[PDB]
């Protein structure tokens, strides 16, 4: 509904519509790849 | 006819009888050089992949 | 001489000396902005100057792309290495070089003449009409600007392209960098300049495609024709001058020349077809947007190939090397930044959930990580590279570990809260906010005024 | 892909059995900015930084030849700072193939 | 186990200990590591080593540290980055030990998995 | 010559006249006023002070200052 | 302990490299060849066998 302080809301919040669950749950479903993507290259940033 | 160079007459750097007669060794090394690299690449390429 | 001179070397310094002097012009409008939105209520701007806002944001966006990144990227290091890469004894278009740097002056000095003497309205540095083609005179003189710029971007383009019929070694992949460029530059500035002149038409000639039976959509298809090609016109500069430090300072060869440079070109041609992923939210159709949603997350895969070829270039180097030199950290640095970038850049390309982060500050912290970050530090670490070579001095940088430090954990702070407040979401292009957004508003300030400060370390 | 130049086996035998690996030093040595004294005028200046360049330098083995400075990329090969007019000489990129003519050779 | 199973040609030092030395070093100060395990002063060449008779193949592995502070030495004369230490020692104890290696492993691991999963759940 | 081999011989060989260096800040320096010196203008024009108080478009308290 | 020693002493002997199936075309050393090199080359990582 409003923004609320100091708030993360990774990917989205207080959805009403089914269509605004739907676009938190697609962000959400990809945010763990996005940290695998990371993660795993990062790990050999190394000499 | 083509023009003709020859190497007999290029003055050469100079090299002391010494250092002239290290060729060999220094060939050696290099050979072995290049036996070492080789190697550490397959056993580098293993290890961080 | 000063001016006339035609060393491809002395323009390449000329590029870099005026993308640091104009790049003060950009940081200071940088500063306003954060300052403003360091709380709610107005700040150092008024209510009845709200105008002037629009114009800071505006400037700050055409200047940094237009007058500092691309001239330092595509005309600093390009101008003073390229010929020396290329076994060659100067630039194949000595009077050309000469002129694209005044042409580059020129423009700069008419967009802030406007700022003074025009009133100070803004329409973002993406001049989406009708709004740009309702103001007063100061967007007209910055259609100027840019189609001054537009010209010497072309001419330093064919210059460029002409090192192929007279390279007298290997194209390195570094020289495949700018030449890509270049063809991108050739064939999207043609498209540039045509919908630049229908926007004069219609702000001086009384024309009428950007009124009602006129599409208005149709401006943001030939300027994103030339958006996102425009995006990696910027980057790709910065990745051959990635390839070419790792390498060096590594002493390790580079892996997967082919590919790097195969990359490179896939890149181009990918990035030449996506540009509709910038008109998510006007309301194309279905399969538009799947086609463009499609071809985006392709370009991820070339991206891809580079990120891990660069990685295996660092690995294995040798540990009696020291590897604390400023050029080397901004190197790597780039691979760790360049990647937070990308993935959001990924996020942001699904269309449902751009629907949500379209015009958020989201959006804004994914460029910056690429360009404020990514791009400034390669322009950086290439420089430093070639600090010997081009011998200028009166800094400490190169062996500068505070510095390094320092920037990347401030310009962290001014950038990763804003992705945090497009969840929340606070809008881009505003002034004011609701109050529930100081918190995270207020930190990206203080990393803001924080990062300034380190700049004036380095003297 | 490039794994270093093959090696057979007979190439790896000693002449002698004390045949170490070469222990000479690669490090050209310790330096710093180009210090150039006051006396010295521009053109003085000038050819102090001529002599400071460190891809003029070498090692020499021990058979007299000497390996010297070198680098992947043309950019380290001319004089730091860069002059105006740098490679005058068009620098030589040595390709080597296998093919031979009679006219080069005498019997 | 380069040294080991792979290159026959380089020289194999000894470990002197599993474990980095903890030292006090002065920026300006040149200090002279033991690459082969056998001196009495570790982690420092003695004087009467394999490294000090240059042996062997054996040479003292010249240190100077730019800030003065305490640092850690390597101990199993192995670590990538010696004379200093990374961790190698950790890593060339467990190809000599695989058991104990596993159980260490496995104790990290269980620390660092019910950490994050606590914090995160 | 050789004061003609290298490019910028002076700077290279540390003996260039000082002004030059301080120019180029003081061009950077114009460059940066020409973003502060409208804000202060435009404020000025169409409210009558160069800068605002923090908060001064909104409520505040009596005791506010 | 003495289960504790039985366990360690039956992996160890379990886990023991064999040498390596070289990838690449090397040749073989010259038969009673020693150490040649010195340990001021550049470090090679220490790596455990698969
Ligand atoms: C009734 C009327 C009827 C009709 C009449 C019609 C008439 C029609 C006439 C048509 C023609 C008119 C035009 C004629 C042009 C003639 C050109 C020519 O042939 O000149 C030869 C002539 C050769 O001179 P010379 O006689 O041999 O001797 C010259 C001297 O010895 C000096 O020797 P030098 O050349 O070696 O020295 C030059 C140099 C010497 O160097 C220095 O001064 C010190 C070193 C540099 C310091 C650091 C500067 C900052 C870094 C810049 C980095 C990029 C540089 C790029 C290259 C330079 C580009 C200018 O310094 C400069 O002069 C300029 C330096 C750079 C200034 C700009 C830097 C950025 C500042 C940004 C500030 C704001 C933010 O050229 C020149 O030397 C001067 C050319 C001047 C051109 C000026 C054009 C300016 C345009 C500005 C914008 C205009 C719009 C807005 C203006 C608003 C004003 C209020
Ligand atoms: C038993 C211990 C482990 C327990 C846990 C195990 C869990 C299961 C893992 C799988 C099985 C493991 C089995 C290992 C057995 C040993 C095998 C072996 O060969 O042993 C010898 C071998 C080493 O032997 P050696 O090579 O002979 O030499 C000994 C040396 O010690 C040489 O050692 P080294 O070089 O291998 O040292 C390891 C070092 C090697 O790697 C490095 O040092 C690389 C560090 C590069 C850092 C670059 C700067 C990054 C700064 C980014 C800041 C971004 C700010 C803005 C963000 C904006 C976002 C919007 O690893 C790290 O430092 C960890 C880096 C991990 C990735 C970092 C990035 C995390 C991102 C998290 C998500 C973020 C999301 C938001 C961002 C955007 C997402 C799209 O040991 C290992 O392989 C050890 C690996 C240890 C891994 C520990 C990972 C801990 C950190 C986790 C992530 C952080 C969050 C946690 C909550
Ligand atoms: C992003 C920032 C931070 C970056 C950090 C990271 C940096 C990493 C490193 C980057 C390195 C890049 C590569 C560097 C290569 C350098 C090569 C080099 O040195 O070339 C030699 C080159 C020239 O040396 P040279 O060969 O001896 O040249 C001899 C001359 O050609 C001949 O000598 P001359 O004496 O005969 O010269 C002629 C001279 C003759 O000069 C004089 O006679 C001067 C007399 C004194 C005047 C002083 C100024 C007075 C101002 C008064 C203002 C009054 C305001 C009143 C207000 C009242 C209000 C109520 O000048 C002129 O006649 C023309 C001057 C034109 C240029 C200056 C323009 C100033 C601004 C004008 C604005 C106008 C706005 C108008 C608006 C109108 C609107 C209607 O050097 C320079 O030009 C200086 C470069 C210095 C910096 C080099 C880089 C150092 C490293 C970076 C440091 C950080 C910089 C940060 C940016 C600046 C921040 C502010
Ligand atoms: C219950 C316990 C069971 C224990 C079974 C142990 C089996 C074992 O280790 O066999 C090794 C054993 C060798 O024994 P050894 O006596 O030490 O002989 C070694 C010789 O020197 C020479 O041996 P070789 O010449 O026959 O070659 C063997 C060597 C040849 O090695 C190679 O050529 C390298 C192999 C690894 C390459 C990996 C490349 C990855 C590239 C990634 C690229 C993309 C990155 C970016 C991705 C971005 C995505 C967004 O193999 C390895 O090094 C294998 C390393 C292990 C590979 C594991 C791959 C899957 C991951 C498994 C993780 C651990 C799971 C534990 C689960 C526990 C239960 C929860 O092999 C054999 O007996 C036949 C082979
Ligand atoms: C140089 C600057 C630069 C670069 C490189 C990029 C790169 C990318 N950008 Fe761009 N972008 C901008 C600058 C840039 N962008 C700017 C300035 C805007 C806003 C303009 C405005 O609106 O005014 C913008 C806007 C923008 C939007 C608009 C969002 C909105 O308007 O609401 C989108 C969405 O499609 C997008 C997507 C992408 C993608 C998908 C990439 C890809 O190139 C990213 C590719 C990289 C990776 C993916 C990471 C590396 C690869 C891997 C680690 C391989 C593994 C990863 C996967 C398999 C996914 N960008
Ligand atoms: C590459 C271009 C570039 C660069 C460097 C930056 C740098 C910065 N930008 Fe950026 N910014 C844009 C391009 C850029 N920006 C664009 C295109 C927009 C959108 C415009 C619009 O909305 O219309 C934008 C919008 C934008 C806004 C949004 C205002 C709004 O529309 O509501 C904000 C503030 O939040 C901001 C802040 C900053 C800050 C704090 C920095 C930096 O100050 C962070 C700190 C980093 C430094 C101070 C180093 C920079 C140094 C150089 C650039 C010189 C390099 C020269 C050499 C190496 C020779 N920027
Ligand atoms: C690089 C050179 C090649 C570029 C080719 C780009 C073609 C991309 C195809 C995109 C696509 O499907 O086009 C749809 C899209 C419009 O979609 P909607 O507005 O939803 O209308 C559809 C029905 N009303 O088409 C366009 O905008 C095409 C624009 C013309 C591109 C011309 C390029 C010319 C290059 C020379
Ligand atoms: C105080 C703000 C910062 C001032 C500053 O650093 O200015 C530096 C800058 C360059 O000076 P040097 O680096 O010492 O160059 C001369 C040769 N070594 O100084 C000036 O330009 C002096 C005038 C500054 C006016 C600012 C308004
Ligand atoms: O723009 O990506
Ligand atoms: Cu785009
Ligand atoms: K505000
Ligand atoms: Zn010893
Ligand atoms: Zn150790």
């Amino acid at each position: 509904d409003i923004p609320w302080p100091a708030r993360t809301d990774w990917g989205g919040h207080d959805p009403a519509t089914p269509f605004a669950e739907l676009m938190i749950n697609t962000h959400s479903m990809f945010w763990p790849v996005a940290i695998f993507i990371y993660v795993s290259a990062i790990y050999m940033v190394k000499k | 006819k083509p023009l003709k160079i020859y190497r007999s007459r290029l003055p050469l750097p100079y090299r002391t009888d010494e250092e002239i007669s290290q060729e060999k060794y220094v060939n050696w090394c290099g050979r072995w050089y290049s036996y070492r690299q080789r190697l550490q690449g397959d056993y580098y390429s293993r290890h961080y992949f | 001489f000063y001016i006339l001179v035609n060393n491809n070397k002395r323009i390449g310094i000329y590029y870099i000396k005026l993308s640091i002097i104009i790049g003060i012009l950009g940081i200071v409008l940088s500063y306003i902005i954060r300052v403003e939105l360091y709380n709610s209520g107005n700040r150092i701007i008024k209510y009845d100057n709200v105008n002037y806002y629009n114009m800071v944001i505006t400037l700050h966006g055409l200047l940094m792309i237009f007058y500092i990144i691309m001239p330092g990227l595509y005309g600093g290091i390009p101008l003073y290495i390229l010929p020396i890469l290329s076994v060659i004894t100067d630039i194949v278009l000595p009077r050309i070089n000469n002129i694209s740097i005044i042409i580059v002056l020129i423009s700069y000095i008419v967009v802030i003449n406007s700022i003074v003497i025009e009133y100070n309205i803004g329409t973002g540095w993406t001049l989406y009409p009708p709004l740009s083609i309702i103001g007063t005179v100061i967007v007209n003189m910055i259609l100027y600007g840019l189609i001054i710029i537009g010209i010497s971007s072309i001419i330093s383009a064919i210059n460029f392209m002409n090192i192929l019929i007279v390279i007298d070694g290997i194209i390195y992949v570094y020289i495949w960098s700018i030449i890509i460029t270049s063809v991108l530059l050739i064939i999207s500035l043609p498209i540039l300049n045509g919908i630049l002149l229908m926007i004069l038409s219609d702000i001086y000639f009384n024309s009428i495609y950007f009124i009602l039976n006129g599409d208005v959509v149709l401006y943001q298809h030939l300027f994103w024709y030339f958006g996102h090609p425009e995006v990696y016109i910027l980057i790709l500069p910065a990745f051959g001058i990635i390839s070419i430090i790792l390498s060096v300072l590594n002493n390790k060869i580079i892996f997967g020349m082919k590919s790097m440079i195969l990359a490179i070109i896939m890149i181009s041609i990918l990035g030449s077809i996506v540009w509709a992923h910038h008109i998510y939210t006007v309301g194309l159709e279905l399969d538009t947007k799947i086609y463009f949603n499609n071809l985006t997350l392709i370009i991820s895969i070339p991206t891809g190939n580079k990120i891990y070829n660069w990685i295996i270039l660092y690995i294995g180097s040798y540990n009696i090397l020291y590897n604390g030199y400023q050029s080397l950290i901004f190197s790597i640095m780039f691979i760790i930044i360049f990647i937070i970038g990308g993935i959001t850049g990924i996020i942001i390309s699904i269309d449902i959930i751009d629907i949500g982060l379209h015009d958020t500050y989201y959006i804004v912290s994914h460029f910056h990580y690429i360009l404020s970050i990514g791009a400034v530090i390669s322009l950086l670490a290439g420089i430093l590279l070639l600090k010997d070579i081009i011998g200028y001095y009166n800094v400490i940088i190169k062996i500068n570990k505070y510095f390094g430090l320092l920037l990347f954990i401030n310009i962290n702070i001014i950038f990763t809260p804003q992705f945090i407040i497009g969840f929340n979401v606070m809008p881009r292009r505003i002034l004011e906010y609701s109050d529930n957004i100081i918190v995270w508003n207020l930190i990206s300030s203080i990393g803001s005024i924080s990062t300034i400060l380190i700049l004036l370390s380095i003297f | 892909i490039y794994e270093g130049q093959t090696v057979q086996e007979s190439e790896l035998i000693p002449q002698e059995d004390d045949w170490v690996i070469e222990e000479t030093n690669f490090c050209l040595g310790r330096n710093c900015y180009v210090r150039f004294r006051e006396e010295d005028d521009l053109a003085r200046r000038a050819l102090h930084q001529m002599d400071s360049q460190l891809n003029k330098m070498h090692t020499r083995l021990r058979d007299g030849t000497v390996i010297p400075y070198m680098s992947f990329h043309p950019d380290e090969m001319v004089d730091r700072p860069a002059p105006i007019h740098t490679f005058s000489e068009k620098p030589l990129l040595k390709w080597t193939w296998d093919e031979t003519y009679e006219e080069a050779y005498d019997d | 186990t380069w040294t080991e199973i792979w290159w026959e040609h380089d020289p194999t030092p000894k470990v002197a200990q599993y474990r980095p030395y903890v030292c006090t070093v002065e920026s300006g100060k040149v200090y002279w590591w033991c690459a082969c395990g056998e001196s009495k002063t570790q982690p420092w060449v003695d004087g009467h080593c394999k490294c000090s008779k240059r042996e062997g193949g054996f040479r003292p592995r010249r240190w100077e540290p730019e800030h003065d502070g305490v640092r850690l030495f390597c101990g199993c004369k192995s670590c990538f980055s010696s004379p200093t230490w990374n961790g190698g020692c950790f890593t060339k104890w467990m190809q000599s030990n695989p058991a104990g290696g596993m159980l260490y492993c496995f104790a990290a691991a269980f620390g660092f998995g019910t950490l994050t999963v606590y914090r995160k759940f | 010559n050789l004061e003609d081999h290298f490019d910028l011989a002076e700077y290279m060989m540390k003996m260039h006249n000082p002004m030059s260096e301080y120019l180029y800040w003081i061009a950077g320096f114009v460059s940066g006023l020409h973003g502060i010196l409208p804000l202060l203008h435009s404020n000025y024009y169409f409210s009558g002070m160069f800068l605002p108080r923090d908060n001064d478009n909104t409520q505040l308290c009596d005791d506010s200052w | 302990a003495a289960v504790r020693s039985q366990i360690e002493a039956a992996v160890y002997k379990w886990t023991r490299p064999r040498p390596p199936r070289l990838g690449v075309a090397v040749p073989r050393s010259p038969p009673g060849t020693g150490i040649l090199f010195h340990t001021n080359m550049q470090t090679i990582r220490y790596s455990l066998s698969p």
